[PDB]
């Protein structure tokens, strides 16, 4: 081979050594997990929770929209009703061994009950323990949507909210009333 | 509360206990994963291997192309029907002690691919030590799984020699992380609104 | 008989009306107040098509297809822009007083009103005023009553009275306070009161026995069986 | 007339040429929303029609796609020839900047077509896959064997009567397949593999210690020289098209994410554009700008991965660490916007899932300041190294003729000097409003030439990001169409019409009216296309995904023959493929 290209190659190797050495003189780019906590943006799609309304009741009306919108089919729930007439989940289970954390259930929730939260540490020793029941999903507050209350908009009468007491609702006029 | 390979109690002289603790310390502080790329979960694994995450700090960066030298098999990807005998053969080629981490929903259960050409989870044919949910799990989830595996390794009993003592492997029955973190997870009230950064 | 729908020739039966003739051909006309067993009364005004006097006609006229006979040589258009806008307006007028109830309503996923709201392409609300409400009655152990969801399509009264021969269900009130139910709380006396849950296109009459252990229609496993 | 309007394309000169050559009754023109002339050709005239298109004055030189379709359950086939099955051939004329689909009808019993391998050599794998997934025989094919499923597979998975879900796992089948893998090297016959004839035989895979997947290559060797090589693919077959027949239009977006997993929103883009063609949705300009932003960010991510993987395959180990730090910066921005890292599933039918979060421009500005010095450092540290140039230059070269005849698109085709980028030739998603150049090669596609073209593409994507940051429109992030899935969330949460539309769209699915649409985009690795058939239902009747890695892997034996095995490793590292893209 040519001597000129040999000298060019030697100079290029020396230059590469020089850049790697100067990059050794640089600053570390490592975020030291777990001593340094990982920053997650507020809409990060991690662990799924069920949230509560500002009045403290659970937001889920067991409408099963998240379960059907799930492409993996890893949400199972059953509707139950209290004595006042509000709907709630009798049970709610998410199989997190199947869940792909796609956020379609949060997108499909009309009450903002189901939410994907910035939490990624969900490793488990047993796969059966990745099936999260309702006691593992229901949190103490409203999560990412602080003020929305579906039952303040719905037309059904529940405790503390009779007919005509929802948003943009008039009082019910009886057909027996004297006014035309 | 252990598992012998049957639910038995803790078998652990006091010098043998110290030797077992030293062996477990050396095993958990030096874990050599096998370089096996199935799907996108492997991309997040090797992302954890790089400079911005530095999985080398836990002593787990020596990524082996030979299953003989590897201690940890990270099934990180879909367990396809054509790839499942390859996975089983590579697991069989490993040496005791060997540990398995399912990374991602595909390796956990099949994930979104409940389809004709996918085996629904790698626990169908190999025993798994640590499962990671996610599609993909982020690199620090793989690091957290490594610490979970280290904590599981540090409380297991294995024979010091193949000629002296009980040769059974006693794996501890750990408390589930769901039950452990249920105290701090339910107490969460308010999160940051998604419209911010 | 011969009809021309959107410029396409069709051979139908002349004794039928236009809505049932077009539904028998696979054409999609939204409708509420018509039923194949109850006949046509032309209340809901949802089935509007544009009829022309002949082939060389451009103006036309909106007619109710449920009340228009499918006579020979009848020229109509379903996909006419004026007819589409009127059907969307009818769905919108029905939607002005409708409760925000679909997640907590037993007719969700099985709702004719949902299907026709989507079918008309109406998804933007420009009504900002209040919506009327109604008290509910107790109809017995079988039928649950939710009067807010009513669209005043009169199917229940026509079925229960003119078809089933029942006496205790009726329509009361006036202009936009029309009420459909019994004069007082009590069990529906007819032995065929349960068909109201399929006759009603909304969630007013619902299966209470199903509403105990409720699940949506897509979640059911069905089989063809004999009672 | 919008871009999604149903056209018959009878004004295309190819229709007039076909009428003047074969007569007016020799074929049937189908009106679609695919944007191409769709022509049903009789089976006995298929070879002469293909030859006539190959011998045009501005000929159709590339077979873009070739696949089957099971039409037995299709109810809305008005104006279509009677067909239990059909085979479509998508051909591209680069000089005309046009493309044509030819469809051959097939009866249920007579499932055989003449082979297309004589006219187009890249038809081999497409016909193998069509036989594998549909049972359609191709007469005259050299080795018509299964390519996705194993050879001991019963049935054809893409047929309508084939059960989509996973069968019950059995240890017996796993043990039998392990024994088959063990005795495969003992009872290897180089006749069923399409090979012929001191000739060593070696297996590279199936497991591979690299980031592009794990696949097996059977190598025939004369010493170090490669005499013949066939790839064993299908090891990463996820059944994505069959899942297209099983999900709704909205819930299939996460599956489109995982076609090639370095692309993300780049993979979401052709699917949502094709669904918007089916829905008649013209998205607003801010939607186009946001989707272009995310596509270019993920293009930079994928190109950084590709350059790092190539450099590590050559032998330098540090730039992969640095470019993974750069990928972390990109992932920070993408996590802020979409909420996820590599499978965002953020594109919606009619727009995107959310608006841009307040503060995204700071992260974009930080990345735009971070990137160019790092890219220059990568160039001066590894890409200008003479050892890397010696390992890369002159390795697996081909001209424009080989790139055209094998369907090679992306950086290889442009490294052969052919200036054919989808973002310029057939613009989509408002790419005409951005000023960016298309780098081209001198006429020879080396490994080094492909890598430097990808570097220049990275720089052009940085330029696109700069123009998008300086000029960001204000407006809606979703279209105002009734078929925008899902509707905007606040209107869903306080309006009953929007709640009804949301309820029916997320549960039963949006109803796409019966039509056929097609979208082709310039992905990170080549041309990625979605061909969508709707039978009027809430699910896709057919979801055909054309990926470029399939074509590049089929081009592999025609370019590496006569070379060494280290050259094969370098060629694998410089192709920019992932095995999920190959098998899908
Ligand atoms: C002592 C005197 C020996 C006889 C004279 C030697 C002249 C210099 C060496 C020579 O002939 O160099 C030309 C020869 C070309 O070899 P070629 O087949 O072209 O392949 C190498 C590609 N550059 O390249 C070579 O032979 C390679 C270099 C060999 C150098 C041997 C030592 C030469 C004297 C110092
Ligand atoms: C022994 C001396 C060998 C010759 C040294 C000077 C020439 C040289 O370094 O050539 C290699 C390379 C040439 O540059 P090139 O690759 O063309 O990149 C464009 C930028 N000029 O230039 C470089 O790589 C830049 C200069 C590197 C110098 C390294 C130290 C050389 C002396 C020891
Ligand atoms: C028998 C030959 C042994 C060669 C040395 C093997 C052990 C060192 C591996 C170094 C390494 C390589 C190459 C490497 O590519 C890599 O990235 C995935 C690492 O993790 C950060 C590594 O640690
Ligand atoms: S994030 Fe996606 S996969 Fe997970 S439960 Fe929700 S819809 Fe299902
Ligand atoms: S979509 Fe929301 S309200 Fe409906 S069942 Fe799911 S979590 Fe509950
Ligand atoms: S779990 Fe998701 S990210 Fe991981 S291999 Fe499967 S599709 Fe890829
Ligand atoms: S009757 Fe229909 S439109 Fe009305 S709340 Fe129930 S599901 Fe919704
Ligand atoms: S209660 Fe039902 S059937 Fe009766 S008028 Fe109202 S919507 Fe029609
Ligand atoms: S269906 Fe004709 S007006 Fe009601």
């Amino acid at each position: 081979m040519t001597l000129k290209e040999l000298l060019v190659g030697f100079g290029t190797q020396v230059r590469s050594i020089w850049m790697i050495g100067l990059h050794a003189f640089a600053k570390r780019e490592t975020r030291m997990y777990p001593e340094e906590p990982v920053y997650l943006p507020p809409r990060y799609r991690g662990r799924i929770v069920l949230t509560r309304d500002p009045d403290g009741e659970e937001r889920c009306v067991a409408c099963n929209l998240c379960a059907v919108a799930c492409p993996v089919g890893c949400i199972s729930l059953q509707k139950a009703e209290t004595k006042d007439g509000r709907w709630y989940p009798e049970f709610f289970r998410i199989n997190f061994s199947r869940c792909i954390f796609c956020g379609l259930c949060e997108e499909a929730c009309p009450t903002t009950a189901i939410q994907l939260t910035p939490d990624f540490e969900m490793g488990e020793y047993k796969r059966q323990d990745l099936v999260y029941e309702k006691e593992d999903l229901l949190i103490s507050g409203p999560g990412k949507y602080p003020e929305y209350n579906f039952y303040r908009m719905a037309g059904m009468a529940i405790d503390g909210k009779d007919k005509g007491e929802a948003e943009n609702e008039a009082k019910p006029i009886d057909v027996k009333s004297l006014l035309p | 509360d252990y598992t012998l390979t049957e639910i038995v109690t803790d078998p652990l002289n006091v010098f043998m206990g110290k030797l077992n603790d030293m062996v477990n310390w050396g095993r958990k502080n030096s874990i050599w994963p096998y370089n096996f790329g199935l799907s996108c979960c492997y991309v997040e694994m090797v992302t954890s291997f790089t400079a911005v995450h530095d999985v080398a700090r836990f002593g787990a960066e020596v990524l082996r192309a030979s299953p003989r030298q590897a201690d940890l098999m990270v099934v990180a990807g879909t367990c396809f029907t054509k790839m499942a005998p390859v996975i089983q053969r590579l697991y069989d080629q490993m040496l005791e002690p060997k540990w398995v981490i399912s990374m991602g929903a595909c390796a956990n259960s099949g994930g979104m691919y409940d389809i004709y050409s996918v085996v629904q989870g790698v626990d169908k044919f190999i025993p798994v030590d640590v499962y990671i949910p996610g599609c993909p799990p982020r690199p620090e989830a793989y690091m957290q799984a490594l610490m979970l595996l280290q904590e599981s390794i540090g409380k297991e009993r294995r024979p010091l020699s193949w000629v002296v003592g009980d040769q059974g492997v006693y794996r501890a029955n750990m408390q589930s992380e769901r039950e452990r973190k249920r105290g701090e997870r339910i107490a969460v009230t308010n999160l940051r609104t998604p419209d911010e950064i | 008989a011969t009809i021309h729908v959107d410029g396409k020739e069709y051979e139908v039966n002349g004794a039928d009306n236009l809505l049932e003739a077009c539904l028998s051909l696979g054409l999609d006309i939204p409708y509420f107040c018509w039923h194949p067993a109850l006949g046509s009364v032309g209340a809901c005004r949802q089935c509007a098509v544009k009829q022309y006097q002949n082939a060389e006609d451009t103006r036309g006229r909106l007619v109710m297809s449920c009340m228009t006979p499918a006579s020979d040589g009848t020229f109509i258009s379903i996909d006419d822009e004026e007819a589409k806008q009127f059907r969307e307006s009818v769905v919108e007028w029905l939607m002005t007083n409708h409760p925000h109830d679909c997640p907590v309503c037993e007719e969700g996923g099985n709702c004719h009103l949902q299907d026709m709201t989507v079918m008309t392409g109406h998804s933007f609300r420009r009504y900002r005023f209040t919506k009327r409400t109604h008290r509910n009655q107790d109809l017995g152990p079988f039928i649950s009553h939710e009067m807010n969801r009513c669209i005043a399509c009169y199917r229940c009264v026509r079925y229960y009275k003119d078809y089933a021969g029942g006496t205790d269900l009726g329509v009361y009130g006036a202009h936009d306070n029309v009420y459909f139910g019994r004069p007082e709380d009590g069990t529906l006396e007819s032995e065929f009161s349960g068909n109201l849950v399929e006759i009603c296109p909304t969630g007013v009459f619902t299966d209470k026995t199903h509403s105990e252990r409720y699940n949506r229609k897509w979640d059911m496993q069905f089989a063809p069986s004999i009672c | 007339e919008p871009a999604w309007q149903t056209r018959d394309h009878l004004d295309d000169p190819v229709i007039g040429e076909l009428r003047n050559r074969f007569g007016p009754d020799a074929f049937t023109v189908q009106a679609t929303r695919t944007g191409v002339p769709v022509v049903w050709i009789k089976r006995e005239q298929l070879l002469e029609v293909g030859d006539f298109l190959k011998k045009l004055p501005k000929p159709y030189v590339m077979l873009f796609d070739l696949h089957g379709m099971d039409e037995r359950l299709r109810t809305h086939r008005e104006g279509l020839p009677a067909a239990d099955f059909s085979v479509f051939y998508h051909l591209i004329s680069i000089d005309r900047n046009r493309d044509i689909m030819l469809k051959v009808a097939l009866a249920e019993n007579d499932l055989h077509v003449p082979t297309f391998t004589k006219l187009f050599p890249n038809a081999n794998w497409y016909e193998r896959e069509t036989w594998d997934l549909f049972g359609i025989t191709f007469d005259g094919h050299p080795n018509l064997r299964r390519i996705m499923m194993p050879q001991t597979w019963k049935g054809h998975p893409l047929r309508k009567d084939y059960p989509a879900r996973a069968t019950e796992f059995s240890p017996f089948e796993l043990t039998k397949a392990k024994q088959d893998l063990e005795m495969e090297a003992l009872t290897f016959k180089p006749e069923e593999w399409g090979m012929k004839r001191d000739f060593m035989f070696l297996n590279l895979g199936p497991n591979h210690p690299s980031a592009h997947g794990a696949f097996r290559i059977v190598l025939q060797l004369d010493g170090e020289e490669i005499v013949d090589c066939v790839p064993d693919i299908g090891y990463h077959h996820r059944g994505a098209e069959k899942m297209g027949e099983r999900q709704s239009w909205h819930s299939y977006i996460p599956y489109t994410d995982r076609i090639e997993y370095l692309g993300g929103c780049v993979n979401e883009m052709p699917y949502v554009l094709a669904v918007e063609k089916l829905a008649g949705i013209t998205v607003p300009d801010r939607v186009n700008v946001i989707r272009v932003m995310l596509s270019e960010l993920f293009r930079i991510n994928s190109h950084l991965l590709y350059i790092s993987t190539f450099i590590q395959d050559v032998g330098a180990m540090t730039p992969v660490f640095f470019a993974f730090t750069d990928r972390q910066k990109i992932y920070d921005l993408v996590e802020a916007i979409t909420g996820f890292r590599m499978h965002p599933a953020w594109f919606r039918i009619g727009g995107v899932a959310h608006d841009l979060p307040r503060g995204w421009d700071r992260l974009l500005r930080e990345f735009l300041d971070w990137m160019p010095k790092r890219l220059a450092s990568y160039e001066k540290a590894a890409l200008q190294n003479t050892i890397l140039k010696g390992r890369s230059q002159g390795v697996a070269a081909y001209g424009a003729k080989e790139a055209l005849e094998w369907g090679t698109t992306g950086a290889g085709l442009r490294a052969t000097g052919i200036d054919f980028d989808v973002r310029k030739a057939r613009p989509y998603s408002g790419y005409e409003n951005f000023d960016f150049e298309i780098p081209v090669g001198g006429g020879v596609s080396d490994c080094y030439t492909r890598v430097m073209l990808k570097v220049e593409e990275l720089r052009q994507s940085l330029r696109i990001l700069e123009q998008c940051l300086n000029n960001m429109p204000e407006g809606p992030f979703k279209a105002d169409h009734p078929l925008t899935t899902p509707p905007p969330k606040e209107r869903t949460l306080q309006h009953i019409e929007t709640l009804i539309t949301h309820f029916l769209q997320v549960s039963w699915g949006p109803v796409m009216p019966a039509n056929e649409s097609f979208q082709m985009i310039e992905a990170t690795k080549g041309i990625n296309s979605y061909y969508l058939t709707s039978d009027g239902s809430t699910m896709s009747y057919r979801t055909r995904i054309r990926t470029p890695s399939y074509a590049h892997l089929q081009q592999i034996p025609a370019a590496i023959r006569g070379s060494l095995v280290s050259d094969l490793i370098v060629y694998l590292g410089s192709i920019d493929f992932v095995m999920s893209d190959v098998d899908r």
